[PDB]
């Protein structure tokens, strides 16, 4: 928007400022138009109107109306208490209050938080302070930032300093300076949070304690970036000596230590090194003074660190005198006098308090146990903090490192002889009283160095460029004789000075011989308290060997050269001292220090490295000086205790399984692993670590160690899983023993042998494992969402989740390709196993379902904004409703919908899932959007579970918002799915407003896969009958058809696909295939649903919609105007070629065919093994392997892409077909459901006869699969027929379409169904539309069209009669006698000889025998239309000759055929009479005798019928009668048999 | 009200409607048939010797 309120514009700048702060200038021009907006906000930093008494009364007298600005609002008596109640606790004025909680009525975040509305706007109040001094933040912060463009590095620092310090630019120009303003907010800050503390202290001496909590967080916040504010303003040498002093003041009069100390110590560490050291205000007349005036301290420690810090800023004047006069001073007195007040403040516990600030102030709440009791072994005696919730920010870490190592830098190079001479005093202390510890200074001081110096390479290399420099020099002597404590700090800092690899080598290269310290002395230390171990020890041993391992392990992590060395050097045995040393009696804390140096030095190891590993660990676990089974188990159980040395164990087992290579063949472990001893090689590892995880769980009380060694065995698990090959196996079962030899049988065989995955497998079959899983996974939801993302249970539930899915995914290939090959190499072989399975679990899903709660937890963790673990929960659940077993179980009434019924746990997951598909997506990163990903599983999920089982209800349909009944469903009154507000509504949603028509590209993807979710999941659940009623309501109820088709675009040949176009070739290779798929699939849901409904809706006899219909598809709404129908008919094209295909010469490779690589899908894989075998042949057969090798490999390259390419036009071919299926559908369902008049609607039938005609004309004789759809509804609409030029049309039309079914007839194209409907088709043209100039040209011209094709044509007429099919034979029946009407109606017939040289008539009155057995039913009308054939030819002249020729007399009577019943007996009996007395009466007095004949034999029988006729059944049966008696008298009359007598 | 009453699905809809389609081509089929066939034998009868035809046999054979 753009009238934003205050809070509002205050987001929205901050958000482009984080923006800009991240290399991303596209919101400059927003930033300058938002800071003018602002100028007022930032002029004054914080400031809150007094309360008054007027406005008071004001408020209280007439709380009717107020006028704010120039808005007015009415006031009630509960807004006017929630005004009074806002001032009362904020003391701020009426007017400012009402204002504050107008906006956030107006912004409704009431319902957003559900709090009291002066909840809300105390939190607003906050937050508007919040805002507006972390923008001042950043601008400070991005105007000094180095790594960006000098002009906008200047514009923010002048935008600064005009709104900000309120000092004009240089190009213009009672006020007050900026440095007071800033002291006062803070003071008034920090009286508001007193008086918060104070009052709250008195009132629960609730509801709100969160609210609480929030504000002082951003109270602490806003302290904290006024503080760094002040640093900025006095870093830009906008300082004096007043501010000095009063900030000295306000030190003094300190009274509690706590936050607010480490947030200003920056501010005088800066004013000290811009007045006191030579950086800035050089006044060393000032200096004196301020040196005679700092040296009532309420706390002497922080005296004596000021006094310190001055000391040591100060010193940089008396160097030289040549920079500056040092004439008539003393120089001895004055450094006497500093000496002494540098060493009472070190007595003071100067250093003391600095270590305890830098380790207070990187406080973190988990720690990496590799450095466990590290730097914490010193006698710490400043008060602690009181652990509030008030963590730092990483700018101030920055700049108390970096001051830190300003001051460091200083002390070294101007108070040498200082620390020599506090060395000298602590050793001559220590010698003289060695059972008295001295003083700390130096090792506290070096432990702030390094403390300083971490993970700032650039400062480190300092101490390693200039070797004959200050730090270099006092790094070198810092390394001669010494005590235990010195010697540790100096490796700690060594350590802690290797965030690289050029530092670590460096530090290497200067601790080595090129008196200082070396490796020598170290390794002859070790080796001297290994043989004293070994035949008591100290802490300060214990210590230095804790600092040397830790440093060693650093370094060969860090550095390449000193792993390469150390672990294979002869005259050091870095690997045999550590080993003798771990195997005595000693502390867990030295053996999980050799474990973490191991890990290290294995980090990157090659095949010679691990085999001597190996070796070396088979030689100290077989022999550790009782029987090898025994000290192993011994030695297991001894490093089992605790967690420190279990978890470093468990990590080095991890490190040591992963192979040189890097993450398949050569599992990473010797084969002989464990060969001479009788022990099962690696398998004891794995039972151990199982036995760990699943037993010794318990002793563990700290929940951080708990969750870090389960994180770590499944960590484990996982790299075990993962190192094992699937295919491999699965390829190897099938061909290697049945068609490969038996040679590289024995590999794999060996391979499933030794690798640990069938134990892991058999450990995860036991309940333990799995219940010991779904306690971890079991968790308060407080926890996770006050972790961070990076948290270690997250991590923990991410990796066992992971497992679960691994599991599931192998179980079936454990169970069919491992178990029983181990089996039988157990039964076999003599091995000692024992099983840690449970044969009652046949699967993996027998142990997990009895676990209810483990769905509800799932569920319940998709509100935590984690996209990876929303992606696990999401494909857990899926893969758990896409079993057999586990519904089965459930739904055998049921478990899972009452389990989720219990708290309303469904209300709230679905709440979570339509937020979450609510959520915008990043345009930019489509494919990487994790909104997107997260909505993409939930579809999936959806779909699966719809999928699967539709007839029962399942966990979809509660999330959707149903009542899941038994085997019925329901809606509730008043629930979420009743008030439109649930899943289901929220997918109609996101689907109505989603656009896909964009210009930058154009039809984009990843919307199209979208929408084809959505629809499939909208089919899914429309198909199923238990869920279709409801779903139709809901959905006609809201008009989404109508919103569908505004949504709708159109397609054409040029709007390209995500930027590319359809005719070119690679759209074939390119994905733009899977895009056109979804979208004619969702336009063919979108046609499904509409006939249905127009069907619907068009039988239950209701207006009020049809009419709605017929206007939408027509181009109208009541006007915006859409694309009829007719215009998505533009997917029919056959300029793309999609059948046709260019066949690349493939000179080789032609023999290779895909018989085995085939539904439609050709694999690949059948024909590369193919051309593999024939490429080995063709190399065994040396001739010239070696250069037509590369014509091989491209031709492959080519035959790949051609499958491909195959499979996608196939798919796009059915995708097509469907489209067009349901298309013709819907047209069907526009034909017949429609009563709107004719006349009108004739302009859209001539349109679409244009539209499928050339359709027809293009795949007349192509395909016979959408010719039936095409040529259906042209019947159809066949039958269901100004007007001059209307009529002329019409007969062009049809008179062009009955050309091409003729030719296909002749042509033999297409099912006995097509050529069924291309029968109806000619018949009805050849019957109503010739049947007067215009008609006689017209017949004549039919006439000619007919004969162009000829007796080819009545061929196929005449064979698919009489066939198989019941209907083809009587629509050819049926067309033969239209097609002899029309001749004739143009004394001869061309027709009837045609039929007559094909044999036709021959056949036809042979069949006429049996006829009885023969004759609503198909034969009865068949039958029927045969005799109507054969009685149409009695009538001419010429075919007389042939039917008699045929000798039908004495096929009748072979025959022995001479209420409804009755009347069909006498309808045969009739027409059999009439086509007797044709043929008699045909030709003339040559048949006359065959007549006597049939009357003399047939005597009597027609006496009956003549003297019978001498409700509506009996009228029927009387005309038949009538009829029968009307035949016989012609047949009498004609034959003359009169004269016979 | 709606979602059914008294009503059929699409796929035994357009069934009916192709029966319905067939069934009335047969039924025109025979009632063009039975026309032309009536129309032939009112040409051919109306030339001459419309009622002796019959009285011939009422004379002959037995009333």
């Amino acid at each position: 928007m753009t009238d934003l309120r205050k809070l509002e514009a205050l987001q929205a700048l901050h958000a482009e400022l984080v923006a800009v702060r991240q290399h991303r200038f596209e919101g400059l021009q927003v930033l300058e138009t938002l800071l003018e907006e602002q100028t007022d906000a930032f002029k004054a930093l914080i400031a809150k109107p007094a309360r008054d008494t007027k406005d008071r009364e004001a408020l209280g007298k007439e709380p009717k109306k107020l006028k704010i600005g120039e808005e007015e609002y009415s006031l009630n008596e509960d807004f006017v208490n929630d005004c009074l109640k806002l001032a009362d606790e904020l003391d701020l004025n009426e007017k400012e209050s009402a204002r504050i909680l107008i906006d956030c009525d107006a912004e409704g975040d009431v319902e957003t938080q559900s709090r009291p509305l002066w909840e809300c706007g105390v939190i607003r109040f906050h937050q508007e302070r919040k805002y507006l001094l972390d923008c001042m933040r950043l601008i400070l912060e991005i105007a000094a930032d180095e790594d960006i463009d000098a002009g906008l590095q200047e514009s923010f620092g002048v935008a600064a300093e005009d709104k900000i310090f309120g000092i004009p630019p240089p190009w213009e120009r009672q006020v007050k300076k900026f440095i007071p303003r800033c002291m006062e907010a803070m003071k008034g800050v920090r009286s508001m949070l007193q008086c918060m503390a104070d009052k709250a202290n008195a009132r629960n001496m609730l509801d709100n304690q969160e609210t609480l909590d929030f504000s002082r967080l951003s109270l602490v916040e806003q302290h904290e970036c006024l503080a760094s504010i002040l640093h900025a303003a006095v870093q830009r040498h906008h300082a004096t000596i007043a501010d000095f002093q009063d900030f000295i003041k306000i030190l003094r009069k300190w009274d509690k230590y706590d936050h607010f100390l480490i947030h200003l110590i920056p501010v005088l560490a800066a004013y000290i090194t811009e007045f006191g050291s030579p950086e800035g205000m050089g006044d060393l007349q000032q200096a004196r003074r301020l040196n005679d005036f700092i040296c009532s301290w309420a706390l002497p420690v922080l005296g004596a660190a000021v006094r310190a810090w001055w000391i040591a800023e100060h010193n940089g004047f008396y160097l030289d005198d040549t920079v500056q006069d040092l004439r008539g001073i003393n120089l001895d007195e004055e450094d006497e006098q500093r000496t002494k007040q540098f060493l009472d403040a070190l007595k003071e516990g100067a250093f003391d308090f600095i270590l305890s600030v830098a380790a207070d102030c990187k406080a973190q709440e988990w720690q990496d146990p590799s450095q466990l009791g590290a730097r914490q072994w010193l006698q710490r005696k400043i008060p602690s903090l009181p652990s509030e919730p008030f963590p730092f920010s990483h700018f101030l870490q920055h700049s108390l490192m970096v001051h830190l190592e300003g001051f460091v830098d200083a002390t070294i190079s101007n108070l040498p002889d200082v620390l020599r001479k506090l060395r000298t005093e602590e050793d001559e202390q220590r010698q003289l009283r060695p059972n008295h510890e001295q003083d700390m200074d130096l090792e506290r001081f070096l432990i702030i160095i390094s403390y300083a110096y971490e993970g700032r390479p650039d400062a480190a290399m300092s101490f390693w460029e200039d070797p004959d420099s200050n730090l270099a020099g006092f790094l070198q002597w810092a390394s001669r004789r010494a005590s235990t404590p010195l010697v540790s700090a100096f490796c700690e800092m060594l350590r802690c000075l290797a965030d690289n690899e050029e530092c670590a080598t460096a530090a290497h290269n200067f601790l080595l011989d090129e008196q200082s310290l070396t490796w020598s002395q170290i390794f002859k230390e070790l080796e001297y308290f290994t043989t004293k171990v070994c035949s008591e020890i100290e802490p300060e041993s214990a210590l230095m060997l804790e600092c040397y391992l830790r440093l060693i392990a650093k370094l060969a992590t860090e550095s390449e050269i000193a792993r390469k060395r150390l672990i294979m050097d002869e005259d050091f045995n870095l690997v045999d001292t550590i080993l003798k040393l771990s195997v005595g009696v000693i502390p867990h804390r030295l053996r999980a220090c050799i474990f973490y140096v191991l890990k290290a030095l294995m980090i990157r190891k090659t095949h010679e490295e691990l085999d001597a590993m190996w070796r070396w660990v088979e030689a100290w676990m077989t022999n550790p000086f009782p029987g090898p089974q025994e000290c192993m188990e011994m030695m297991f159980r001894e490093f089992g205790t605790g967690f420190e040395q279990s978890n470093a164990f468990i990590q080095l087992l991890t490190t040591l399984l992963v192979p040189p290579e890097g993450l398949n063949d050569s599992v990473p472990f010797p084969e002989w692993l464990g060969s001479s001893i009788r022990t099962l090689g690696i398998e004891p590892y794995v039972d151990f670590v199982f036995d760990v995880f699943a037993n010794r769980t318990k002793d563990i009380s700290d929940p951080s160690q708990l969750r870090i060694l389960r994180l770590s065995c499944l960590d484990f698990v996982m790299v075990c899983l993962v190192t094992f090959n699937e295919d491999l196996i699965v390829l190897g079962h099938e061909s290697n023993i049945s068609i490969d030899d038996a040679m590289a049988a024995t590999n794999l065989a060996t391979y499933v042998r030794l690798h640990p995955f069938s134990r892991v497998m058999e450990w995860l079959f036991n309940e333990k494992v799995i219940t010991s899983l779904i306690n971890t996974i079991h968790q308060d939801p407080i926890s996770l969402g006050s972790a961070s993302p990076d948290s270690p249970l997250v991590v923990s539930i991410l990796r066992a989740i992971q497992v679960m899915i691994k599991a599931l995914e192998l179980q079936e290939t454990y169970l069919h390709l491992v178990r029983p090959e181990v089996l039988r190499y157990q039964g076999e072989a003599g091995v000692r196993r024992k099983p840690v399975a449970n044969a009652a679990y046949s699967a993996f899903e027998d142990g997990i379902l009895s676990h209810l709660s483990l769905v509800v937890d799932l569920g319940k963790y998709c509100n935590l904004g984690h996209a990876e673990l929303t992606l696990a929960c999401l494909k857990l659940l899926e893969k758990i409703s896409t079993s057999s077993r586990i519904l089965s179980a459930w739904s055998p009434r049921n478990k899972a919908i009452v389990q989720l019924e219990r708290n309303g746990e469904g209300e709230t997951i679905s709440a979570s899932l339509s937020a979450s598909i609510m959520a915008t997506l990043d345009p930019a990163l489509a494919a990487s959007g994790e909104n997107y990903r997260v909505k993409l599983a939930i579809l999936d999920f959806l779909y699966a579970c719809l999928r699967a089982t539709p007839d029962q209800p399942t966990i979809a349909h509660q999330l959707l918002g149903f009542h899941c009944e038994l085997s019925k469903l329901g809606i509730e009154p008043k629930g979420p799915f009743d008030m439109q507000k649930s899943l289901f509504h929220s997918l109609l949603n996101v689907l109505i407003t989603l656009t896909v028509s964009e210009e930058e590209q154009g039809m984009r993807g990843y919307l199209v896969t979208l929408k084809y979710r959505v629809l499939r999941i909208l089919q899914l659940l429309w198909k199923s009958p238990l869920s279709a009623s409801l779903v139709m309501d809901e959905l006609r109820a809201t008009n989404f058809l109508f919103h569908m088709l505004l949504r709708e675009v159109q397609i054409q040949p040029q709007l390209p696909w995500d930027g590319q176009l359809v005719t070119g070739c690679e759209f074939l290779l390119s994905d733009a295939s899977l895009a056109y798929i979804d979208y004619l699939a969702s336009r063919a849901a979108i046609f499904e649903y509409i006939g249905k409904e127009l069907c619907s809706v068009s039988q239950n006899r209701i207006p009020s919609i049809k009419r709605q219909i017929f206007d939408a598809l027509n181009g109208q709404i009541f006007p915006l105007t859409i694309p009829s129908i007719f215009d998505f008919f533009d997917f029919i094209n056959t300029d793309y070629k999609w059948e046709e295909i260019p066949s690349p010469h493939f000179t080789y490779l032609k023999d290779l065919d895909l018989g085995p690589c085939i539904g439609v899908h050709y694999d690949i894989r059948k024909a590369q093994e193919i051309l593999a075998l024939k490429r080995k042949e063709y190399e065994h057969s040396q001739l010239a392997t070696p250069e037509f090798l590369e014509t091989v490999e491209l031709e492959e390259k080519v035959l790949i892409e051609w499958l491909t390419v195959r499979n996608r036009a196939n798919l796009l071919l059915t995708a097509r077909l469907n489209l067009l299926q349901a298309w013709a559908n819907l047209l069907l369902v526009m034909i017949e459901s429609n009563d709107f008049k004719s006349t009108p609607k004739m302009a859209f039938l001539l349109q679409a006869l244009q539209a499928i005609l050339p359709t027809l004309e293009a795949f007349s004789s192509l395909k016979s699969d959408e010719a039936f759809e095409l040529a259906r509804v042209a019947k159809v609409l066949l039958w269901k027929l100004e007007q001059f030029t209307v009529g002329n049309l019409i007969g062009d039309k049809l008179f062009q379409l009955f050309q091409l079914c003729l030719s296909a007839i002749s042509q033999c194209s297409g099912t006995p169904e097509l050529r069924s409907l291309y029968y109806s088709i000619c018949y009805r043209y050849l019957t109503a539309v010739v049947d007067t100039r215009s008609v006689t040209n017209a017949r004549a011209r039919t006439l000619k069209a007919i004969t162009l094709y000829g007796d080819r044509l009545l061929n196929v007429i005449c064979d698919d009669a009489y066939g198989s099919d019941t209907t083809c034979q009587t629509a050819a029946m049926i067309l033969l006698n239209a097609l002899v009407h029309t001749s004739r109606a143009s004394v001869d017939c061309p027709i009837i000889d045609a039929l007559n040289r094909l044999n036709f008539i021959g056949v036809l009155v042979d069949s006429l025998k049996e006829i009885l057995n023969e004759w609503a039913s198909p034969s009865q009308q068949y039958t029927s239309a045969k005799l109507a054939l054969l009685l149409q030819l009695c009538q001419t002249r010429q075919g007389a000759k042939y039917v008699l020729q045929a000798n039908l007399f004495r096929a009748l009577e072979q025959s022995g055929v001479f209420v409804v019943a009755l009347e069909r007996h006498y309808a045969l009996l009739v027409a059999l009479a009439r086509v007797v007395g044709a043929a008699v009466t045909a030709r003339g007095a040559h048949n006359i005798v065959q007549g006597r004949k049939f009357l003399t034999q047939h005597r009597g029988l027609v006496v009956h019928v003549l003297k019978k006729n001498a409700i509506l059944a009996q009228q029927a049966l009387e005309e038949r009668i009538e009829e029968l008696a009307e035949a016989f008298m012609l047949l009498i009359t004609a034959t003359g048999f009169l004269e016979y007598e | 009200s709606g979602t059914g009453l008294g009503e059929v699905d699409v796929d035994t809809y357009l069934s009916n409607l192709q029966t319905k389609t067939t069934l009335s081509m047969i039924a025109d089929g025979l009632e063009r048939s039975a026309r032309d066939f009536d129309a032939f034998l009112e040409e051919n009868v109306t030339l001459e010797w419309e009622a002796q035809r019959k009285r011939i046999y009422q004379h002959f054979g037995i009333k």
